[PDB]
């Protein structure tokens, strides 16, 4: 997110962070479940 | 048969294949929504566009 | 100031040029020439002046032998110690005392098997298919092979010698079953009860007949004989081909003489 | 004349037989063989069967994608006019970026499509190399062909990818197109000062001419002993007949030394490999460590010089512009 | 219904490897095409924006 | 001094001229009348090259250049330092090449071989003649031929090419280059296939001709065959020069414009403008 | 959608978003059912 | 049969193939309407067009 | 009524493979063609518009 | 009235494949030829008239 | 026969082939009328045309 | 008339294929050649008139 | 089997393969979060972007 | 689940080799593509910003 002085401060709450996590985490879950 | 698979192998493979295809398509749908939240890529019709 | 500089007058490309030459000449002299020496070496001097190393030791120019494991059986080495010595008592006499002097046949070189009529001491085995059958066979023994549709069938054609005299009749074709390729013509030779094989390369074939520049008609009688009727060994192939090749130089005396 | 060495007059036909079995993939050897008659005169008449495999499909898919990208951009170059596409085909091209973007991914309109096509072609070549290698392995053969092929692919990467990386610019890479990629040849030679003065250009040409000489000599030699069964080279390797003894003696009496029926193939492999190896080394040296090959040869004393025939004319711009502006951006 | 019988004719190995290659091609095309734009490139600093 | 299988092949006869006079070997070399003439031309031409280089501006091996006469001299003999040495060395080179080819004919006659190798060697000799004799004759002087020097003959090739504004568009050149690349690739394939069959791996069996056919039928769907690949290699190698000669001889005598404009025959067809 | 300031605020109610979802979701449904 | 399929296999394949093709074309129709809502791609005859 | 008999001659696998390749090529052509225009390009910032 | 006998000699599969390819080539030629004009191009902004 | 079709297979294929061809041509006719309404592509003879 | 005996020697399939290709080539030449002229191009806006 | 593996070998390889793949994907997820803390690579929509 | 039966038809050794090659290609493409940018290059001094 943007902090004081308009400088980025990364965090687990950044909305865009859930584009990669979703792309990576979601298959990783069901791959772990469907093929066992 | 033509592919060497038995009927039960065909049923098992079909089940798994369809499940995987649907799961992949559904995660693609979810991912595309998330990306739209990141970047709404089909912009509205601009002012002078015809 | 500059990329690639190693000194005032030393740069990377200059060194890589010499490195490239080193690669080329190391590969050529250290490896390729050693490979080239896997047949016919060590060299022999029948009329030499000095003592050479014994032919049965690894004398320094010789590569260490490699082993080919054959598809259908045993092993061969290269250099081959069994093919190292040739023992046939060639019918040839020296025209002069030194090794660089050519030899002259002592009579009937084509039958003797010297010069262009020389054959190699190949193994006396029938070359085979990868399925284990004899590779080169007449069409009478391979009914599953045939001449392609619309191509000239030479069976029944008259065979003429180099002197234009009719020498025989084509009786069969011999096909290579691995390659699907015709390699020999079998010829019933007129004046005997005898068939002679001829490599298809010595035959000029038309609808009228086949013509053989290599040998005279009368010389078809002396073509080397197959021990079996419907198969041929590798050494037999060498002998049969070399007979006609020797005829290229020996069929008539004029063929051995210069223009001027 | 041995007319068999010119063509095959009497073609032979036989059973439809499966080839030697591979360690895997016999299931993927597909197609009913067809026999076309004129092809059997100059070679084997039989077409097929062909092996599918996974790597073959990958090669086809990536290659077709690259071809589609190139062809579509060519079609866009004539504004999609089909008759003009047909007329102008040889002059059409998909070009790498014309502006300087460094190694950054360029826009679609100025090199992005070129980059995607180059990547697709690279992946198709990778898949086809896998096919070459693994088919050699499956049939129990050595992988010599695959390593020669690898050297060729490496040269393709040098001129399309590696040199742009080393100098830092996609604009240096080869465009796709019939006449355009030759245009690149000339522009690249000029930029780096006459490739005729690049020693590795000379090595690559020496080995290419050597391939011409070696294949002419070896093909003519095998044809000349074809009446002794010289074409059956594997058997001669394992049990040497008079054909290869005559071949060896011909070359020995001609030039004082000779190969064997096996080792002449090592010579051929080496020469073909060295074409690509020398070319790759030359391209990797160019621009990164040498800027002007002619001036490099002059520095190292190799370049010939000639008297002027017409009067010698000094540079009329001498000392009027900054020499950094020749190859560098002013700002 | 009898859809599993597709795998009695259509050879699952060839289908799975072909799909892997095909989807790789399309994914690479999309990712690199997007990186070849100013508007939808997510790697670089934003360009082409007044 | 002999290969272990050689002695039975060293028989008299097969010479074109000389008979028993020069029909002998020196070490491994067969001599003959044309071996004698080849040594004559080789020694003379190399010695003339040496002396002419000694009189040039640089003795660096790559900077040596022996050049033909000016165009004004036409076909006349030039002063030796001004093109006459080039003329003498050209004559020596032609004599050496033809002597070598004819000695190859004699050697192949002696061995009962087909004459394919000297006939194939005829092709580069013919290209040399096109470059140094036939095209100069059409252009009107020995000054159109290439000079003798490692880098200077490249300068001649370069400037000859740029005399027609882009030599890449020469159709004969396009055919010649296609054959050159096809030949190098086919030689790589053929050497690799033979070596792969004879050298499968660690203790593995030498494979067969059926494996050769199977490999290429798998990879590309076609196998040309064992004899046919040698025929094809000879064909491609020969066609490098056989089709290049047309572009070379045409450049100037049959075409004075830039080569790219020659394709106006296609581009300027009135039907599609 | 466009905020009061003309900035872009993406949301599920964006009309254009239903082009990709429609292209992706519709087959995803009937593929799940036709080959169920 | 030349294809090796039996009559019942051919009937089942035909049923599923026609259903799949029709469903594909129908989603094509719906998608094209949605795209038209995003970009009405066939503009009306402009002012001076003849 | 007898259309299913098509699959007794026309080889389902060949038709499915050919359609897959054909429709992929057509789709790529259309997407690339639209991307090459100014009016219907949906990736890049709108240009070509007065 | 005996036109059906054509399929006794002309191999329905070959005709179907040829028609598929042929009509595809014609359609591509027409669509791309129209797109090469200003008057009948429906993808791009209108050109060729003020 | 040379194609492998029997008499009745040939007749049924002919019937379906002709019906498909006619329907394709008819929808082409209708589509051309609709396109004409969108773009009247054969303009009348202009003023100075001879 | 004994003209029908032509089909005992001339192989109707060869003739049909040859005519198909031949007439297609002629028609393509005519259509695209006419489109390469100012006077008879019916697609583009009229050009080449004062 | 086609691959030559036994059922037990297939099961052993499958368990090891799925375990390795899941571990690889999970460390990818963790690593991508760490990188995001170093460089949050999907920027928010900038001003003037549409 | 019969997922392990996949390894009875897909040749684990070739799968592992292919996956190694594929993931190496992807990793190299990503690392070097990021290095080709100003914003996400982590080797060089930061460029592309004031
Ligand atoms: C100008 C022309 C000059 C020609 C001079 C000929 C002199 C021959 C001679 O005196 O021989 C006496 C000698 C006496 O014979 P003998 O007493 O019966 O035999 C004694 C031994 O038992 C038998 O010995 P051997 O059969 O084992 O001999 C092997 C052969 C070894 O030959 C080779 O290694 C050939 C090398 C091939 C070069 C490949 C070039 C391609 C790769 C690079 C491409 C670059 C691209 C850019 O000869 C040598 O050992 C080296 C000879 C050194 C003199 C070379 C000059 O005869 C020979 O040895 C014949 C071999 C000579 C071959 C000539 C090779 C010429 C290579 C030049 C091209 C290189 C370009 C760089
Ligand atoms: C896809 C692609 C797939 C492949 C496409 C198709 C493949 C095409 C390429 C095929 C491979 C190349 C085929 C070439 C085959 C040539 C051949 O088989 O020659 C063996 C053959 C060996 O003869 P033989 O069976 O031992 O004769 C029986 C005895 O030798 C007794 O002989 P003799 O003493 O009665 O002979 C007296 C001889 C005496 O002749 C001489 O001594 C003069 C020989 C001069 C040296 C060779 C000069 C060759 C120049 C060629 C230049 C090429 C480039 C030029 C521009 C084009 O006079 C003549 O025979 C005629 C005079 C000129 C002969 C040359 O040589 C000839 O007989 C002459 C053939 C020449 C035909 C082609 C000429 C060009
Ligand atoms: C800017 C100018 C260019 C140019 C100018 C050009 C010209 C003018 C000509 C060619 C020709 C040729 N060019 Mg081209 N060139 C080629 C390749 C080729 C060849 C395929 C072809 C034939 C070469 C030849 O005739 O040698 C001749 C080699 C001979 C004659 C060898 C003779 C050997 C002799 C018989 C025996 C000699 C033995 C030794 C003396 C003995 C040594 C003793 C040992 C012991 C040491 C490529 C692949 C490219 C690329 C990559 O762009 C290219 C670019 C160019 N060429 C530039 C664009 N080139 C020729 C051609 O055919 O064009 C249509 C030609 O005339
Ligand atoms: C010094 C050594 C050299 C050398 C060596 C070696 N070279 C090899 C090998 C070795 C060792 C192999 O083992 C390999 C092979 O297998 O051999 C049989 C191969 C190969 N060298 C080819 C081409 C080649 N070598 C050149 C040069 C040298 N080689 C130099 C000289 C040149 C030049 C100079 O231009 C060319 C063009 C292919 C035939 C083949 C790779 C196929 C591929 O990677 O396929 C990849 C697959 C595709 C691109 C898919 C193609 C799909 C269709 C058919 C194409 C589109 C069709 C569609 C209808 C669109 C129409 C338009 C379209 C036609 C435009
Ligand atoms: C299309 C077919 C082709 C082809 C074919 C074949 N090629 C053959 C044969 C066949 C079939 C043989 O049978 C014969 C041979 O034995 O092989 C071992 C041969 C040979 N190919 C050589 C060189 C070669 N092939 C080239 C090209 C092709 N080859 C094309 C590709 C090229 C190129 C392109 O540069 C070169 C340099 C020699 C090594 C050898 C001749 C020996 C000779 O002739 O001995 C006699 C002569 C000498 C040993 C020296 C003569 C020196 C003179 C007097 C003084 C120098 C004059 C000269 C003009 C100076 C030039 C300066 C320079 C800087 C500009
Ligand atoms: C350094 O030495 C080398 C060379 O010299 C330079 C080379 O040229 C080469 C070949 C070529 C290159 C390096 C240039 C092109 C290479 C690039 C871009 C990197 C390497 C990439 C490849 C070799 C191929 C690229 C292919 C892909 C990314 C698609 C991968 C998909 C595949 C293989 C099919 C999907 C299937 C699976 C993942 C599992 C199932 C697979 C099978 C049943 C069969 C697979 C078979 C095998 C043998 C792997 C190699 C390999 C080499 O080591
Ligand atoms: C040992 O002998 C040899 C063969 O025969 C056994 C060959 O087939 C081959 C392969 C050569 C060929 C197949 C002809 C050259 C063309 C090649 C390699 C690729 C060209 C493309 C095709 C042939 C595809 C044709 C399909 C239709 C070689 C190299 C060889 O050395
Ligand atoms: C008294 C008196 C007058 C004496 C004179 C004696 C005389 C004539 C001496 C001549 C001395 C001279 C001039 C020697 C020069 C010899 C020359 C031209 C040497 C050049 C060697 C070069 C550079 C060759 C280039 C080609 C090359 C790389 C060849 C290496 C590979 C080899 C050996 C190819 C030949 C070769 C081929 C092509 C096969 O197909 C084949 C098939 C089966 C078995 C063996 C062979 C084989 O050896
Ligand atoms: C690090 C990052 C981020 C990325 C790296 C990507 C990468 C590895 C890129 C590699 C690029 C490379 C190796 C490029 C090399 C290109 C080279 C060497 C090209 C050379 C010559 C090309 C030629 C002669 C091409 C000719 C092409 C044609 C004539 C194609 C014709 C096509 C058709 C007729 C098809 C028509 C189709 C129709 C639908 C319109
Ligand atoms: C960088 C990697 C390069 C590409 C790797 C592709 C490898 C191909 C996979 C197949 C490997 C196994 O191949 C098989 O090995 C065994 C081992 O004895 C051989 O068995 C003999 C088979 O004949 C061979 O076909
Ligand atoms: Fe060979
Ligand atoms: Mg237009």
């Amino acid at each position: 997110y943007f902090a004081a002085d308009g400088s980025v401060v990364p965090s687990i709450t950044d909305a865009n962070l859930w584009v990669p996590l979703g792309i990576l985490g979601i298959p990783t879950i069901w791959i772990a479940l469907l093929y066992r | 048969s033509l592919t060497g698979l038995t009927e039960e192998e065909a049923k098992e493979f079909h089940s798994v294949f369809v499940s995987s295809m649907v799961l992949y398509l559904a995660t693609a749908v979810i991912v595309h929504y998330l990306v739209w939240t990141a970047r709404p890529w089909i912009a509205p019709i601009p002012k002078g566009w015809v | 100031m500059y990329y690639g500089a190693l000194a005032n007058h030393l740069d990377i490309a200059q060194l890589a040029w010499y490195g490239h030459w080193l690669v080329i000449w190391t590969v050529v002299l250290f490896y390729l020439r050693r490979e080239d020496r896997r047949e016919g070496y060590p060299l022999v001097e029948p009329l030499g002046l000095v003592k050479l190393p014994s032919p049965d030791v690894q004398s320094g120019e010789l590569p260490y032998p490699k082993t080919f494991t054959l598809y259908h059986g045993g092993t061969v080495q290269a250099p081959n110690p069994n093919r190292r010595y040739e023992t046939r008592e060639l019918k040839l006499a020296q025209t002069d005392g030194f090794e660089g002097a050519p030899l002259a046949p002592t009579g009937n070189p084509m039958v003797d098997g010297v010069g262009p009529a020389s054959w190699a001491e190949r193994s006396e085995v029938v070359d085979s298919t990868f399925e284990g059958k004899a590779k080169i066979v007449p069409l009478r023994a391979a009914p599953e092979f045939y001449i392609a549709e619309g191509d000239l069938d030479p069976r029944g054609l008259p065979v003429f010698g180099a002197d234009g005299i009719e020498a025989g009749t084509v009786t069969d074709l011999w096909v290579d079953r691995s390659e699907y390729y015709f390699r020999y013509l079998e010829i019933s030779v007129a004046g005997s009860a005898r068939t002679a094989l001829m490599p298809l390369g010595f035959a000029s074939i038309t609808k009228d007949g086949v013509k053989v520049q290599a040998i005279l008609a009368s010389q078809f009688a002396n073509v080397p004989r197959l021990q079996s009727r419907d198969q041929i060994t590798l050494r037999e192939e060498d002998k049969v081909s070399a007979y006609y090749a020797g005829g290229l130089l020996y069929a008539t005396p004029e063929r051995a003489e210069p223009l001027l | 004349a041995d007319f068999q060495t010119i063509y095959t007059q009497i073609q032979a036909r036989g059973p439809d037989h499966f080839g030697p079995s591979g360690q895997w993939g016999d299931i993927d050897r597909v197609g009913k063989p067809i026999f076309i008659k004129w092809l059997g005169r100059i070679g084997d008449a039989q077409i097929g069967p062909v092996y599918l495999g996974a790597s073959g499909v990958g090669g086809i898919a990536f290659g077709l994608t690259a071809i589609l990208i190139i062809g579509f951009n060519m079609l866009a170059q004539v504004s999609f006019d089909p008759l003009q596409f047909f007329r102008q085909f040889f002059w059409l091209g998909l070009y790498p970026p014309k502006a300087q973007y460094g190694m950054g991914i360029p826009p679609l309109n100025d090199g992005g499509w070129w980059l995607m096509a180059g990547l697709m072609m690279t992946l198709s070549l990778g898949c086809w190399w896998i096919r070459v290698y693994s088919r050699a392995r499956a049939l129990g053969l050595g992988t010599h062909i695959a390593w020669n092929f690898a050297m060729a692919i490496f040269f393709v990467l040098c001129i399309g990818f590696f040199h742009p990386v080393l100098v830092g610019s996609w604009s240096e890479a080869v465009p796709f197109g019939i006449f355009p990629h030759l245009d690149w040849l000339t522009a690249f030679s000029m930029r780096y000062g006459n490739f005729y003065y690049c020693p590795w250009h000379g090595f690559s040409i020496g080995f290419a001419y050597g391939c011409g000489l070696l294949f002419a000599a070896h093909g003519a030699t095998i044809l000349a002993v074809a009446r002794f069964g010289g074409d059956r080279e594997i058997e001669q390797i394992t049990d040497r007949g008079t054909a290869v003894e005559r071949a060896a003696l011909f070359w020995r009496w001609t030039m004082g030394f000779n190969a064997t029926i096996e080792s002449i193939h090592r010579w051929g492999w080496f020469f073909s490999f060295m074409v690509m190896f020398s070319a790759s080394v030359g391209i990797l040296l160019t621009g990164t460590f040498v800027d002007n090959w002619y001036l490099w040869c002059v520095k190292h004393g190799a370049a010939p010089d000639y008297p002027a025939f017409l009067p010698a004319t000094p540079d009329p711009r001498a000392g009027t512009f900054d020499p950094r502006t020749l190859t560098g951006v002013p700002q | 219904s009898a859809s599993w019988k597709l795998w009695l004719i259509l050879d699952p190995r060839r289908v799975l490897t072909a799909l892997f290659i095909y989807l790789t091609v399309i994914a690479l095309l999309i990712h690199f095409g997007l990186l070849s734009t100013n508007r939808l490139n997510w790697w670089e600093f934003q360009r082409g924006l007044p | 001094a002999l290969l272990s299988f050689e002695r039975k092949y060293r028989v008299r006869g097969g010479t074109l001229i000389g008979g028993d006079l020069f029909d002998f070997w020196v070490g491994p070399f067969y001599v003959g009348f044309f071996g004698v003439s080849a040594i004559f031309f080789i020694f003379l031409g190399v010695s003339l090259i040496g002396y002419a280089a000694s009189q040039g501006p640089s003795l660096d091996p790559f900077a040596i250049s022996i050049n033909p006469p000016d165009l004004k001299y036409g076909f006349a003999g030039a002063p030796l330092l001004e093109g006459g040495f080039w003329q003498a060395i050209t004559v020596c080179a032609i004599g050496a090449f033809i002597s070598w080819q004819l000695r190859e004919v004699e050697i192949s006659r002696k061995l009962g071989m087909g004459w394919h190798v000297p006939i194939a060697f005829g092709v580069p000799i013919f290209m040399f003649l096109v470059l140094q004799v036939f095209r100069p004759i059409l252009m009107g002087g020995w000054g159109f031929a290439f000079p003798y020097g490692i880098l200077s003959h490249l300068d001649w090739v370069n400037n000859f090419g740029f005399q027609y504004l882009n030599w890449h568009y020469n159709p004969g050149h396009m055919s010649s280059v296609s054959f050159l690349f096809a030949n190098a690739m086919a030689l790589g394939l053929h050497g690799g296939l033979i070596l792969s069959v004879a050298n499968p791996g660690d203790g593995d069996k030498v494979k067969t001709a059926e494996h050769e056919n199977a490999y290429f039928r798998d990879v590309v769907g076609y196998s040309i065959g064992a004899l046919a690949i040698h025929r094809l290699g000879l064909f491609l190698a020969s066609n490098i020069f056989l089709t290049g000669a047309f572009g070379t001889i045409a450049s100037g005598p049959f075409w004075t414009r830039g080569w790219p404009e020659w394709w106006g025959w296609w581009l300027d067809i009135p039907f599609w403008s």
